[PDB]
RNA sequence: GGGAGACUGGAAUUCCUGGUGUAGCGGUGGAAUGCGCAGAUAUCAGGAGGAACACCGGUGGCGAAGGCGGGUCUCUGGGCAGUAACUGACGCUGAGGAGCGAAAGCGUGGGGAGCGAACAGGAUUAGAUACCCUGGUAGUCCACGCCGUAAACGGUGGGUACUAGGUGUGGGUUUCCUUCCUUGGGAUCCGUGCCGUAGCUAACGCAUUAAGUACCCCGCCUGGGGAGUACGGCCGCAAGG
């Protein structure tokens, strides 16, 4: 498949972040995360293992032949500004930086505290 | 504190058709600006309020776009 | 409506009864009743093919229509709601424009003084028939049928309802009551709604007449049996049969579905028991 | 709530002369046309609780004026109850 | 008897010329009930914010009626029955 | 002011309820 | 945001259907039970259902006290200011009595997305019947009846008249620099915060919204435990009060 104008979608949880490169349409073409670079347990959520997973996802994808994409991010920030860097560096350029976090309008009810 | 332009009997009515009016009035996230800044008095604002809010429910402005 | 007895007898303490608050006739159209008799649990041989079940009282059946598609296009207004001993839900009498008279299941929420469309691109209110084709997906359904032509043969008794999720290709998929997932042709015909008398489960009967009269006799348990009649039979005393618990002609429970059944292998998954 | 046309309608049928308001009589009147209003509503409307308060209040303060009618005059009290077809 | 404002949003599908007979054929009920007054605006063919039944142009109209509220409702119910309508809003230009 | 007559009450309300709690059945017994 | 009834609005979680898609996903201070290679997570479209309404929104408003905020429509209670036309002491309090009364709990019948007593496992500890993690039945919701209890606290009963100021804030009338736009300034009535004299208090502190100087009425206390327990009685299907 050739595809030049792409979309990368990054989530970040506090122990957790996968990164997956899709078409406009929303179709995907490869995914890449932490566990897959090979980081276990707590490793996992340091901001390396996201340039990792970034860098990897970057490069899968311009083996397919992408070249601009634009970039949604999402959940708590730990590798955000990491995996953009990697992601720049890895040889793409992004368009637009766009930031879509799920919040609730008083929906359901928030787990109880932790003690 | 800055002053509340509605107050005035010049000031222009209040209702949820003014697109621009309202739209003055609402942060480019699409939220609503606390009083605070706004600087206008209490009936003035729940007015304000209530129009953006219907305006909003009746479809003319965003939900947060 | 649901009353409940007033105790003033040790027989009738507790007991139920359905208040019927929907029936408006208690006369069938002559022209539409045929004559039934009582079987009597036997058959062609005279043997008793299933146990204890027997008695009961003289019923007179009524002709229904589960076809639907010799009348198209054409409306009805709903006439009487009708008891029917035969089946557990109720019954609708409909007045065709055209003057024929017919039956059908009665759904639940109707009323007297309804139109009832029947066409192919029938509305959707509830109690109209049409092809799961032009069915929106996501709706409810009731009667459905299992292939084209081929009668209503799904969810007919009471309280019970079918949920038509998304369509691909020929087949549309179908939450049948009890939680499965199956593939129909989607030429085939269903209706709209759910049946009505969803209050069947509160009645309590608290009298073995209330049951004799509908036609059930005694169980008689295993662990009482002689030895020779029953294979739990025997013991000094009262015991658990001394063996795995097992069906009266030896046969233990488990698999009772027959596999390479020819929808065996195109059927998508099977019931769940207490999630 | 009562409005100018029946008030005042009510005032001129049940006033001493065509002055009074605060008349024991108009007083009477008044509060028992609201209180068969406000029951009609709360026939079909039952849990407004603040509203059976409201009816609490209109009773108590009737039954005082009439309390007050009845210990200046006699008379007066029994042409008002068999007027407004009453029991007390 | 008081004072009503009411602004109905009707499909891109139909035409512009169209609308005001239909309109005046809604509010004839109106019309030969309460002895009311009415005056009709019609401004349309505007983007919505957010995609609606699938669609994303659409027609806005207001209308100014006097009349009941058993008459209004009745409007109200008649117009949410059509499948050519989109929403409707209806409240009081006094001050409740 | 202090915490310890309310703890006081607290303890002897908890006795006197887990009692209950423990003799029902012979309460019932006795009194039916 | 005083209450009730009807209609209706979008975001979010879960589930389901259908494309893209490869081996992980979730989790804690660190790890494991768990879900997947029969196709997970992620991503796009569509659908179903239930509960609650971010930004406005605050030491702000309303209600006698509990409490009250997505929009539109219908019915409805209370309060404040002014003119002062009317009644002409009709005012306050209230033993017993009646009504309302947070959350939990009970009966009958529905609904059940998320959360989650009881209960399973996983982990730490010498022992965990707990704090931590993965699951989850009552219940949380609706209609009709119940029980009537909380640190139901301003730990300060109700009414009335008097006693230096200052500074924010909500509502309504008035007059003058006067643009007459104007937190420009002044007067007046009601509500709600903070700092302060005379006075009171053992001290902490109260201080025109008194714990001050005064009058009317009701409730309550006389050392800590025993005990808000025993007996009797009333209420309640039961818990129990
Ligand atoms: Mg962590
Ligand atoms: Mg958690
Ligand atoms: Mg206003
Ligand atoms: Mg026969
Ligand atoms: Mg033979
Ligand atoms: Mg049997
Ligand atoms: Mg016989
Ligand atoms: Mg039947
Ligand atoms: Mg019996
Ligand atoms: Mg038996
Ligand atoms: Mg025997
Ligand atoms: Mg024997
Ligand atoms: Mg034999
Ligand atoms: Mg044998
Ligand atoms: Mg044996
Ligand atoms: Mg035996
Ligand atoms: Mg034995
Ligand atoms: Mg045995
Ligand atoms: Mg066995
Ligand atoms: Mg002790
Ligand atoms: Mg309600
Ligand atoms: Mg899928
Ligand atoms: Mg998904
Ligand atoms: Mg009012
Ligand atoms: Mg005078
Ligand atoms: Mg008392
Ligand atoms: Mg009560
Ligand atoms: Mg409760
Ligand atoms: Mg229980
Ligand atoms: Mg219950
Ligand atoms: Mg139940
Ligand atoms: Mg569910
Ligand atoms: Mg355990
Ligand atoms: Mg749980
Ligand atoms: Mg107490
Ligand atoms: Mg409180
Ligand atoms: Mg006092
Ligand atoms: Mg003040
Ligand atoms: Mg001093
Ligand atoms: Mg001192
Ligand atoms: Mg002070
Ligand atoms: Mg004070
Ligand atoms: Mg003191
Ligand atoms: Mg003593
Ligand atoms: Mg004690
Ligand atoms: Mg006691
Ligand atoms: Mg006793
Ligand atoms: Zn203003």
């Amino acid at each position: 498949k050739n595809v030049p104008h792409g979309a990368a979608h990054i989530k970040s949880t506090f122990n957790n972040t996968i990164v997956s490169i899709t078409d406009p349409q929303g179709n995907v073409i490869a995914w890449a995360s932490s566990g897959h670079v090979g980081f276990k347990g707590s490793r996992k959520s340091t901001p390396f293992a996201a340039q990792l997973a970034a860098e990897n996802a970057a490069r899968k994808a311009q083996e397919h032949g992408v070249k601009k994409v634009d970039v949604f991010v999402k959940g708590p920030g730990s590798g955000r500004e990491t995996a953009i860097r990697s992601l720049q560096a890895a040889g793409l350029e992004v368009g637009t930086i766009s930031d879509v976090t799920p919040q609730p309008h008083n929906g359901c009810r928030p787990p109880k505290r932790r003690r | 504190t800055r002053k509340c332009v509605f107050c005035s009997k010049k000031g222009q009515t209040i209702d949820y058709k003014d697109t621009a009016l309202l739209r003055t009035y609402i942060s480019e996230r699409g939220k609503i600006r606390a009083r605070r800044v706004t600087g206008n008095c209490v009936q003035h604002q729940r007015d304000i309020a209530v129009a953006v809010k219907n305006a909003r429910e009746v479809a003319l402005l965003p939900f947060g776009s | 409506g649901i009353r409940k007895y007033k105790p003033t007898t040790p027989g009738r303490r507790g007991a139920s009864v359905s208040d019927f608050a929907e029936i408006t006739r208690s006369t069938p159209e002559k022209s539409l009743v045929r004559p039934l008799h009582g079987k009597g649990g036997r058959n062609a041989h005279g043997r008793i093919t299933t146990r204890h079940k027997g008695g009961g009282h003289k019923r007179a059946y009524r002709v229904i229509d589960f076809r639907r598609h010799d009348k198209d296009g054409v409306n009805a207004k709903v006439a009487h709601i009708e008891y029917d001993p035969n089946r557990t839900a109720n019954i609708a009498l409909l007045h065709y424009l055209d003057g024929e008279k017919r039956y059908i299941i009665a759904p639940q929420g109707l009323k007297q003084g309804d139109v009832i469309e029947s066409g192919a691109n029938a509305d959707i209110k509830p109690g109209n028939n049409l092809p799961l084709r032009n069915i929106p997906a996501g709706t409810v359904i009731h009667a459905v049928e299992l292939r084209p032509g081929g009668g209503a043969k799904l969810a007919r008794s009471a309280g019970v309802s079918i949920q038509l999720l998304g369509k691909e290709g020929t087949y549309a998929a179908l939450r049948m009551p009890s939680g499965e997932i199956r593939r129909v042709d989607v030429r085939c015909r269903a209706t709209v709604g759910e049946v009505g008398n969803a209050e069947q489960s509160n009645i309590n009967w608290g009298k073995a007449g209330r049951m004799r009269w509908k036609g059930k006799r005694p169980t008689v348990r295993g662990v009482v049996m002689n030895p020779v009649d029953h294979p739990h039979g025997g013991g000094e005393g009262k015991t658990s049969g001394g063996r795995h618990p097992v069906s009266p002609w030896g046969k233990p429970e488990g698999r009772t579905r027959k596999p390479n059944k020819p929808s065996d292998k195109l059927i998508v998954r099977r019931r769940r028991t207490g999630k | 709530a009562l409005t100018a046309e029946q008030k005042k309608e009510i005032l001129g049928q049940y006033g001493l002369h065509d002055t009074d308001t605060g008349s024991p009589e108009a007083q009477v009147a008044l509060l028992t046309k609201r209180i068969q209003d406000l029951t009609e509503h709360l026939k079909v409307h039952k849990h407004d609780h603040h509203s059976r308060r409201g009816l609490l209040l209109l009773v108590g303060r009737r039954r005082r004026l009439l309390k007050y009618v009845a210990q200046v005059d006699v008379a007066r009290y029994r042409s008002l109850i068999e007027r407004l077809g009453l029991r007390r | 008897m008081r004072p009503y404002e009411i602004m109905v949003i009707l499909d891109p599908t139909l035409d512009e010329r169209t609308v005001a007979p239909s309109l005046e054929t809604f509010l004839n009920v109106i019309r030969k009930d309460g002895g009311t007054v009415d005056k009709v605006d019609i401004w349309g063919r505007r983007r919505l914010a957010y995609e609606i039944a699938k669609h994303a142009e659409g027609i806005y109209a207001v209308i100014d009626v006097k009349a009941e509220p058993a008459t209004v409702s009745e409007l109200d119910r008649q117009l949410n029955l059509n499948e050519s309508v989109l929403r409707t809003k209806v409240l009081r230009t006094d001050k409740h | 002011g202090s915490v310890i007559k309310k703890r006081r009450k607290r303890m002897s309300k908890k006795k006197h309820r887990k009692l209950l709690r423990r003799t029902r059945v012979q309460r019932r017994k006795l009194g039916k």
